[PDB]
């Protein structure tokens, strides 16, 4: 319901970067970097779910879901 | 000694030596409000934040041990007698019949 | 040095403000075009101690916990913007304000007031001023050889002079009217200045989209109910002694400790 | 050190806190939708004594304070602007940080752009924005708030004053001016609109004054100072006997 | 904290709840359709201590033991729901019972309240409804170009038209009559609610089955009776006057006791 | 303070308000087309600290509890639109009306 209230707190909004290798072919996999956007503790264990990875012009060029590692 | 004292990083400790949860030991989030429960729950308050986002971190470890089972330390500290020990375990069960 | 002791000061400088209101507005019971004044209070603050909604235990919730309040303080006070009772002067120089509007008057210094009390006179150059000899806008200038002035019920100033079977338009009367008519400034002196609180002041036409119709030879006298004044100064003077009381009561404990 | 003193001590705390609650119905006894609090008190642990079935009290502690939220009296100030709640409900008024607190204080006023505000000047949600030409503002029972305007024969609709209602009245926390803002054990704000699901009434030109009966403070303020007396005396006699052990 | 002064609160407390029966009653004077309340009240706790009747002596019974009492509270207030005085105010919309009937009226939440308050209005639609603007039922309309509104005492309504010499009936105004007229909740604006201790409405035309006659041009006034209003306050002030030195009798025990 | 004050407060208004009403019925004797004003009054709010219909038990239920009132509440002042008595002041330009009608 849109009035309601939720007060969560393992989930953690995250912004994901990653680099573009030349001459990537579909169905590759490349490394991303989750950093978190606000006022949350750690991501110690966490998963990131399905996330678009946009370009420059705002379209879809890879897909990020996985385990998050933090040094710990 | 239940005179708990906060610090800047936010940790519990209690003359010096950090409190001990069910998490081991109890670190709180830094600048908040802190109200201990009837259970020793811990419920932690961040200043202007609505009264709505009172949220748990932790519980306070209480145990039950009788003066028989217990001898004291050279620091002032209590604890288990090796008989005590050998039958209640090196590590205290917490007792969830403790009010506090 | 004990927090009851406080309160019930508080309580005190309240009520002595409320009584203090009272007084102003039975002062100015013959002041024409005045409004009378109420006051509004509020608690203080409040000491946390036990937050309410804590975990009273695991499974469990403290409802309405331990809050230890303050005294109170007194927030505004609102004037009461009400057509007062006309009353007929039989003078053609007195003007009152059916609806909600405001003259505006020039002060010597330069800005502009606004000022409901149309008591007005003519001053040795000819010009309409009120009672304090603040000159009128829009300044309307009335002639030496006047015989009957007449003010309209949309505001037109004419004179009748000798001789002539039509009368002579000599200003235009016009209203001021202000979105928030109570945050005006009262500078006394039946004066009102405008504050950033109190919208910006609107010129209209007496009788256009929602300025008064001016009477002429009415005066609008105060709106102050005086029954109420009485009965309400009957629960200051109560309120007052029941503080009083407060403070004696913490006196007689404060003194058992010093015995200790 | 093991002793009565702190017995006697936690008393006096008790009965300080009792006269502070006192004082601070007292105080806002002329206060517009004010509700009475009183304080709970309920004794702290006790301690056994084992036999070859006795049982030492500590004291006292206050626990909590619960606010009477029953309906108050109205009173009169033919000021057109001004709202009384005939029943159970809370206006909600948005604090200028953002987070919306919830009042019970009817009287009201129009800012300079329009709008309905608290006599603290918080904007009073759901937004209302009176016309500046307006001739007469009229709310109805049902929260709906109509302008006159002069010429037109009909009444121009504004907006809607909602009630919020709370399943649990006495878990707000009063943040101080006059506001509430909702907790843990007041949760789930039910907007409504009054008259309906349990919603209370409007009276226009009407305001709901303070709930706090007078008999009941100045007779408590008499047992107050009566116990706070009593055990003063307890402490005294406690400073006696540990006088007449130290002599020895 | 001690006996005698939580008893002596009692007192005060209900004598004040009396003061609130009378003070309702004062101000609703010039009500029409009102009828004034009476608050009855009861004895508080008895503790036991020796019982009264157990045996004493093998063959000796002990009769009336320590029975100490608490203080008082009240039980209810009844309403004296008696028949008030007729005044005539010559109107066609106002309708007097004289019997022991009420008017149903639908609030638009959609539930129905019961009003004996007569003075009844036409909305734009020409629904006959109360002053408060709540429709009376069944549903009386009354046509545009009505010249004349005769209610008869049977309840029947008939408009005059023009070029009609005979009147044509728009309704039929009953009167709604309960087993108990003391169970009904008031929730102001001369309205009851039905309570589950009221039973339940009874339908019934003005003039079978004990429902009242329904007068044109009559309004029935309050029936309080103000010397005994008066009568009530003097002894509403002197009961709390004396509880009031109780209070003050046990406070100077108590201080006593402390002082030592 | 005292919820007996308050009542009192609202039912001295009233009563004023009736004086008022009066006083301007009066002040306007001899004004031609006068309609005179009524005013209507209602409860105020009542207080229900023992509901009316409680059930006290599983079988005995409470008739008629503590319904603890406010003061009185005028409903509002209507006019009383009857045909004055008419008067031959005998000019052309004065009109009477007999029946319901207004002029524009």
């Amino acid at each position: 319901p849109t009035g309601t209230n939720m007060q969560l707190k393992n989930v953690a909004a995250v912004m994901v970067t990653a680099s573009y290798p030349p001459f990537a072919r579909q169905g590759q996999t490349i490394d991303v970097v989750v950093s978190s956007m606000g006022n949350a503790k750690s991501l110690r264990g966490g998963t990131l779910l399905m996330t678009p990875l946009k370009g420059v012009d705002s379209q879809v060029y890879a897909l990020a879901q996985g385990n998050i590692l933090v040094g710990g | 000694n239940g005179n708990i004292q906060v610090g800047p990083t936010g940790q519990l400790t209690i003359q010096g030596h950090p409190v001990i949860g069910e998490g081991g030991p109890i670190t709180v989030p830094e600048g908040s409000e802190i109200t201990i429960a009837a259970d020793g729950t811990i419920s932690a308050l961040n200043p202007g934040d609505p009264p709505n986002t009172v949220a748990p971190v932790g519980r306070l470890k209480l145990v039950k041990a009788e003066g028989n089972e217990v001898q004291r330390s050279d620091d002032g500290l209590f604890r288990l007698t090796a008989e005590a020990q050998a039958e209640r375990g090196a590590v205290l069960a917490a007792d969830p019949s403790i009010r506090i | 040095m004990i927090s009851s002791l406080w309160i019930a000061k508080t309580g005190l400088d309240a009520q002595q403000t409320n009584m203090d209101v009272i007084a102003n507005n039975l002062a100015n019971v013959s002041t024409n075009g005045f409004k009378r004044q109420r006051a509004v209070f509020e608690d203080l603050l409040y000491q946390t101690i036990r937050q309410p909604g804590a975990q009273s235990s695991e499974q469990t919730t403290l409802p309405s916990g331990l809050q230890i309040g303050t005294g109170v303080r007194p927030v505004a006070t609102e004037r009461l913007h009400s057509q007062g009772n006309l009353s007929q002067t039989n003078n053609s120089k007195d003007v009152a304000i059916k609806g909600q509007g405001f003259f505006q008057v020039m002060l010597p210094d330069g800005t502009s007031a606004y000022t409901r009390d149309g008591s007005f006179q003519v001053d040795q150059n000819g010009q309409l001023v009120t009672a304090g000899g603040f000159q009128v806008q829009p300044a309307i200038t009335i002639p030496a050889n006047a015989l009957s002035i007449t003010i309209g019920r949309d505001g037109v100033v004419s004179v009748t002079q000798q001789g002539q079977a039509a009368p002579v338009q000599v200003g235009q009367l016009n209203l001021t009217t202000f979105m928030n008519d109570t945050g005006l400034e009262s500078i006394g002196e039946n004066l009102y200045i405008e504050t950033q609180s109190s919208g910006a002041p609107n010129e209209s036409t007496p009788g256009l989209n929602g300025a008064g119709l001016l009477y002429q030879g009415y005066v609008e006298t105060s709106n102050v109910n005086v029954a109420e004044e009485l009965v309400n100064m009957i629960q200051v003077q109560r309120a007052y002694e029941i503080n009083s009381k407060a403070v004696s009561t913490t006196d007689q404990m404060l003194q058992k400790l010093t015995q200790l």
